[PDB]
C-alpha cells in the first residue's frame, strides 16, 4: 500500500491504487464470492437428511405450477437458456414426460437427466420470479409448515431464496441419483450452465468448482475441437456441434466466472484472446474482460498498446450492442439488451478504471465517474419499468461490488465532490439491490460501511514518513484485509487436518490498527 | 555360486556367478544351478565371450555414458591379440556382446572394426566406390569423369 | 495392414520413376515399377535380382500392430464401456439397501483381521497412498465407536470411506484360503440370491470386493465429498485403483480421477520439497503430498485414453514440465517407471516413428533401474519387501518388454526378436515364481492384467504371420499362463483369452485364403479383419452418438473376401470383449 517525522505528498498514490488492484481481487473478488470456510469436523453429513428434503421440494411443486414456470422462462427469461439448452418449446415434452413417470419406481439414467436438467430450469424460474407473480403460484404455509421457520415471513424477506436453493438442491439430488459420475453426459453441463445463471456458484462455490471441473470433464470427452459445420457431415450432427458451439462459449464464460485458487482446471485458457449471433457477442465481451481483470492478481502492468486495443474493440462491441434491435413487448430481447449493455458498460469502468490506476491518465476519472453513472442508470431503470427481476443476474452483484468498493476506496484518499455524489448513490443503489442476493448483498453493505468508516480514520490519523515509506494505520488495515483472506485461501491447514495426527499449533499506530480490526472485522464477509 | 550359459546350438557352458555377471542382461537374470538361453550365439562365439569375461573379472571399465573415457580408451593388449580373428566371427562376438549386453566387450570388439574401416588403403577405397549402389549411374559417370584428370 | 515394404531398400528413387516424374516406392525393385510388370527394368544397377525371399508385408503389419494394441488391448478390453442410457437404471434407493448390507456384513474382528492382512502383506500398496498403517487402527477403533451414532461428521465419514477402500484392497488381494478363515459365505447367499456352491474361488470374492468398493463410493457420497474437497478422498481412490476397480468401472473411474486432480491443485503445492520456512509439520504434510502425487500420476496414466482428457502428469524423464528430479527416490521409482513406460507407449497411436536416441535413452534407464532395484533392502521377517520387488521389478520387465518390441517394430534391430521373447520369458518366470505358497496373492495386481494381455497379443499377433519354434513354445506357454491367472479377474481374463483364441482362428484363417499379390500392396481377408477391428471399436468409442441421444429426441440416420471377412466378423466378433 506504501512505498520518523511527517508529510502530505502524494507519492502513496501510484503505490497505493496498484494495491488496489490487488485488494480488488483478493476481498472483492475471491473472499466475499468464492470463499467458503469450512470445518469438517462440525459439518454434518448423511444421507437421511437430503433424501427427504428433496422428497419434500418435488412433492411440494404440482404439475400446474410447473408449467406457469416454464410459461414464465419462455417468455422472460429467453436470453439465459439459449445457450445451454436452445429452445424451450423442445422442453415442455420433457416436463409432460416427467409428470408422467413421476409415480413409477423403475427410472432411467436418461429419464432422470431430464429430470434434472428440467430442475435446474426450474431453480432458473423461481430465483427470477418477481413476487407478485411468485405468490400467485404458490403458497408459503406449507413450507413453514415443514421448515419449522415462523408464518410471519412472506416471500419478500428471504423466502424465494430458500426455495431457489432447495430447488438447485434437488436438481443436484437428481444428478446424484443418475450416479452422473458413472454416466457422464451433456445434461450434466446443460443443468449447471442453466444453475450458474442464479447465485448458486455463490451459495455453494466448492461445490460448484467440482460441478464445473465435472462440465469440463465431460465436455472434453466428446473430443469437439471446432464448431464449424462440415459439408460431409449428417446435418443432425452439424446442427447437434452447433449446439456444443454454444454450450462451449456459455461454459467458458461460468468457467471464467468461477476463476480463483479454489478452482484450478480452467477451460476458458484454451479459447484465443481477441488481441445465434448474439450467444457469440456475450463470449466477445466476457473474453474482453477476461483480458482486462487477468492483471488483479499479477503484478506485471498492462501496456498502454494493450488498453488502447481493448478501447478500440470496446467501441467496436458498444456499437454492436447499440445495434441490437428490441421490442418493448417481447421482454426476452428486453433482457438481452440490458446483458449485453451491462457487460459493456462493466468493461468500459473495467478499462477506465485501470487507465485511471495503471498511468493516471488525464480525463479517465471522469470516465469513470460517467460509466458508474452508465451502471446506475442501467439498474435504476428496471425499478421504474416494472422489470425489477432484469437486476437479479449475478453480473449486477459482482459489478455493484466491484463499483462500490472502488468508489469508497478512491473517496478515502482523494476527495472530490462528484465522487462523494457518485458514492451516495451507489451506497442507495447498493441498499436498493434486490433481497434474492440475501447474504452476499448484507455482506457487500458491511464491505462499504467499513471503508466508509476507514475514510474517518484516514482523517484523524496524520501520514507520517520514514523518508521512503509512507506509515499509517490505513495502509496496515488494508494490508491485514488481505493477509486474512490468503490465510483462509489456504489448503495446507485443511491438508495437515486431512493427514490425520498431523495436527496444526498456531506505539499508538498498532493499537489503533488491533482496536479497527476487533471493531471491523474483515471475516465478516466469509460464512 | 555357478550359472550356465546355453548356446544357441545348444552347449551349456558353466561359468562362474561373479565373472558371468558382466553381462547385464545375465545379472539381470538373476533376480529369478540358473540356465538361461542364449539363442543365436554359437558356442565358439559364447566360448570366445566367455573368456573374454575369465579375464576380465577385476578390470575396470568406464561408466558406459563417458564422452571420452569411452571413445579415446585404448583397447587391451590382450583384447588385440584377442580379437586376430576371423573377420564374419569377429561381427558374431560383436552380436554376442550386444545380445547379452556387455558393453565393455562391444567397447573393446568394437574399436578394432573402426581401425579397420579407417587406415585401410586408398586404392581399395576407390575400388569398392559403388559396391552398395547409393548413387545413379548419372552420378557415377559424373564423379568418375571430374576426378579423370589424375589418373 | 498392407504395403510392399520389401528388404534392401534402394537409397535413390529409381531411374523409371525420375522418367516418369511421380513418387517413388524406394524398395528394390519398387512398388510403383512391380506394379506395371517392369521387375527386369529397375534391378539393373548392380549385382540385381537379389533374392527377396522374405515375407514383405511384416514391417508395414508391424506398424499397424503398434495402431492395433492402442485400440484393442488398451482402449477397447480395458477402457470402453458401451452404456444405453434408457435401459441403464438410476435409483439412491438401491445402494441405501445394498451397500448396507455390505457395512452390516463385516464384523469388527472380521475387519481388524483385514487390517492385519494389509499390514504384514500389502505395504507396498498403502504406503504411497496412507502412509503407515498403524495410524489407521485408531480410525478403524473410531469407526467402530461411531457405528451405532446418528449424526456424523464430514470428517468421520471421510475416514470411514478411505477405511473402506482398504478394506476393498484386502478383499481383493487376499488368497481364498485366508479368506475362508475369516468369513462365512451363507448369509451372503441368502442375501444375493443364488446358486449354494459358489465358493470364493468360484468368483464370490470379486463380488465382494467390488460392493465393499461400491460401499467406499457410498460412503464419499454421504461425505458430499464434491462440496468437500478433501485429501483423505485422493487417498480412498488411491487405495482402489490397486483393485480391478478402475477396469470394472472405466467411466466412474475417470470422474473419481477428476475429481482427486481437483482436489489435488486446490492445494496449490506443486514443489514438495520441504522449504526452510516451514512449519515441520508443515514439512512432514509436504513429504506425504509428494509422496501421494507421485502415486496419482501413476495411477493418472494408467487411466488415459479418450475417456480421460484432464490429466496430470506433465513431466519427462528423458533428454514445459514442471515437477520432476527434484523428489527424493522412494516412491517415484514407481513413477519414473511409468514416465518410462509412457515416453514409449506415446508412439502407438502416434503415426510417426521414436527416434534411435531416445530408445537409447529408455535402455539406459532401464539399466539404472535395474541396478536401483537391486540396491533395495531384503526385510526377510516382512513380506511386503518381496511384493515391492515384485512390483518394481515387474513394471521394468514390463518396460524392457516394450521397449524391444518398438525396436522390433520400427526398426529392426540387432536379436530384437529374440529379446522380445527373453522379456515375455521374464515376465513368465516372475509369474510363475509367485504360483508358490506365501505369494500367490503378488499375480492379482491389476499390471500383470495389463502386461499379460499386450504380451499374450502380441505373441498371438506374431504367430499368425512368421511361422517360428520359439514364438510357438513362447505362445503355449503363454497359453498356460493365461489358464493360470488368478480367477478375480474374471471377466477381463475371459475377455482375454476369448481374444487370444479370435487371433488364433485368425492364424487358421491366414493358412488357409491364398495372399493376393498386387505389385505396391497385398490383400488378405485377415489384413481386412484387423483393419476393421480398429474401426469398430473406435466407433464404439466415439461420444457423438450418445451426444445426439443427449441434445433430445435427434435419432442418428448413421468381392470374393467380403464373404470371407462378413462369416468371420459374424462368427467371431470383435464387440465380445467390451461387455
Ligand atoms: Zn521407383
Ligand atoms: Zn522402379
Amino acid at each position: 500500500m506504501f512505498n520518523i517525522t511527517a508529510s502530505s505528498s502524494k507519492e502513496y498514490l501510484p503505490d497505493l491504487l496498484l494495491f488496489w488492484q490487488n485488494y480488488e481481487y483478493w476481498i472483492t473478488n475471491i473472499g466475499l464470492y468464492k470463499t467458503k470456510q469450512r470445518d469438517l469436523t462440525r459439518t454434518p453429513a448423511n444421507l437421511d437428511t437430503d433424501t427427504e428434503e428433496c422428497m419434500f421440494w418435488m412433492n411440494y411443486l404440482q404439475k400446474d405450477q410447473s408449467f406457469q414456470l416454464m410459461n414464465f422462462a419462455m417468455e422472460n427469461l429467453g436470453a439465459l437458456y439459449f445457450g445451454s439448452i436452445g429452445d424451450i418449446s423442445e422442453l415442455y415434452l420433457r416436463v409432460e414426460q416427467y409428470w408422467d413417470r413421476r409415480a413409477d419406481k423403475n427410472h432411467s439414467v436418461d429419464g432422470k437427466y431430464w429430470d434434472a436438467l428440467i430442475w435446474s430450469v426450474f431453480t432458473m424460474c423461481i430465483y427470477y420470479m418477481p413476487v407478485e407473480k411468485l405468490a400467485e403460484i404458490f403458497s408459503v404455509y406449507p413450507l413453514h409448515e415443514y421448515l419449522g421457520s415462523n408464518k410471519r415471513l412472506n416471500w419478500e424477506d428471504g423466502m424465494q431464496l430458500v426455495m431457489c436453493q432447495n430447488f438447485a438442491r434437488c436438481s443436484l439430488f437428481q444428478l446424484k441419483q443418475c450416479d452422473f459420475m458413472a454416466h457422464p453426459d451433456i445434461r450434466l453441463v446443460q443443468a449447471y450452465l442453466i444453475l450458474a445463471t442464479t447465485t448458486f456458484p455463490y451459495d455453494e462455490p466448492l461445490l460448484a468448482n467440482s460441478l464445473l471441473t465435472q462440465c469440463i470433464h465431460t465436455f472434453k470427452n466428446f473430443h469437439v475441437d471446432d464448431f464449424r459445420p462440415l459439408l460431409n457431415d449428417d446435418p443432425v450432427e452439424s446442427i447437434a456441434k452447433v449446439t456444443l458451439g454454444r454450450i462451449f462459449y456459455r461454459l467458458c464464460g461460468c468457467d471464467y466466472l468461477q476463476s480463483g485458487p479454489r478452482k484450478p482446471i480452467a477451460l476458458h485458457t484454451e479459447v484465443s484472446s481477441l488481441l445465434n449471433s448474439t450467444e457469440v457477442l456475450y463470449w466477445k465481451i466476457i473474453s474482453l474482460d477476461r483480458d482486462l481483470d487477468q492483471y488483479l492478481n499479477k503484478s506485471s502492468k498492462p501496456p498502454l498498446k494493450t488498453l488502447d486495443a481493448i478501447r478500440r474493440e470496446l467501441d467496436i462491441f458498444q456499437y454492436k450492442v447499440d445495434s441490437l434491435e428490441e421490442d418493448f413487448r417481447s421482454n426476452n430481447s428486453r433482457f438481452q439488451k440490458f446483458i449485453a449493455l451491462f457487460q459493456i458498460s462493466t468493461v468500459s469502468w473495467k478499462l477506465f478504471k485501470m487507465y485511471l490506476i495503471y498511468y493516471d491518465t488525464a480525463d479517465s476519472l471522469l470516465k469513470v465517474i460517467h460509466y458508474s453513472k452508465v451502471i446506475i442508470s442501467l439498474i435504476v431503470n428496471n425499478f421504474h419499468a416494472k422489470s425489477e427481476f432484469f437486476n437479479r443476474h449475478p453480473m449486477v452483484m459482482q459489478t455493484i461490488t466491484r463499483v462500490v468498493s472502488f468508489i469508497s476506496f478512491y473517496q478515502i484518499f482523494v476527495e472530490s465532490a462528484a465522487v462523494k455524489q457518485l458514492l451516495v448513490d451507489l451506497t442507495e443503489l447498493t441498499a436498493n439491490l434486490p433481497t434474492i442476493f440475501g447474504s452476499k448483498l448484507d455482506k457487500l453493505v458491511y464491505l462499504t460501511e467499513r471503508l466508509s468508516k476507514l475514510k474517518l480514520l484516514w482523517d484523524k490519523v496524520q501520514l507520517l514518513d520514514s523518508g521512503d515509506s509512507f506509515y499509517h494505520p490505513v495502509f496496515k488495515i488494508l494490508q491485514n484485509d488481505i493477509k486474512i483472506i490468503e490465510l483462509k485461501n489456504d489448503e495446507m491447514f485443511s491438508l495437515i487436518k486431512g493427514l490425520g495426527s498431523l495436527v496444526p499449533l498456531n506505539s499508538d499506530f498498532r493499537t489503533i490498527v488491533e482496536e479497527f480490526q476487533s471493531e471491523y472485522n474483515i471475516s465478516d464477509i466469509l460464512s | 555360486s555357478n550359472v550356465v550359459l546355453v548356446s544357441g546350438e545348444g552347449e551349456r557352458f558353466t561359468v562362474d556367478k561373479k565373472i558371468a555377471e558382466r553381462s547385464l542382461l545375465l545379472k539381470n537374470y538373476l533376480n529369478d544351478e540358473i540356465v538361461m538361453p542364449v539363442p543365436n550365439v554359437r558356442s565358439s562365439v559364447l566360448q570366445k565371450v566367455i573368456e573374454w569375461a575369465e579375464h576380465h573379472r577385476d578390470s575396470n571399465f568406464p561408466d558406459e555414458d563417458d564422452d571420452d573415457s569411452r571413445k579415446s580408451a585404448p583397447v587391451d593388449s590382450w583384447d588385440r591379440e584377442f580379437l586376430k580373428v576371423d573377420q564374419e566371427m569377429l561381427y558374431e562376438i560383436i552380436l554376442a556382446a550386444n545380445y547379452l549386453n556387455i558393453k565393455p566387450l562391444l567397447d573393446a570388439g568394437c574399436k578394432v572394426v573402426a581401425e579397420m574401416i579407417r587406415g585401410r588403403s586408398p586404392e581399395e577405397i576407390r575400388r569398392t566406390f559403388n559396391i552398395v549402389n547409393d548413387f545413379t549411374p548419372e552420378e557415377e559417370a559424373a564423379i568418375r569423369r571430374e576426378n579423370e584428370w589424375a589418373e
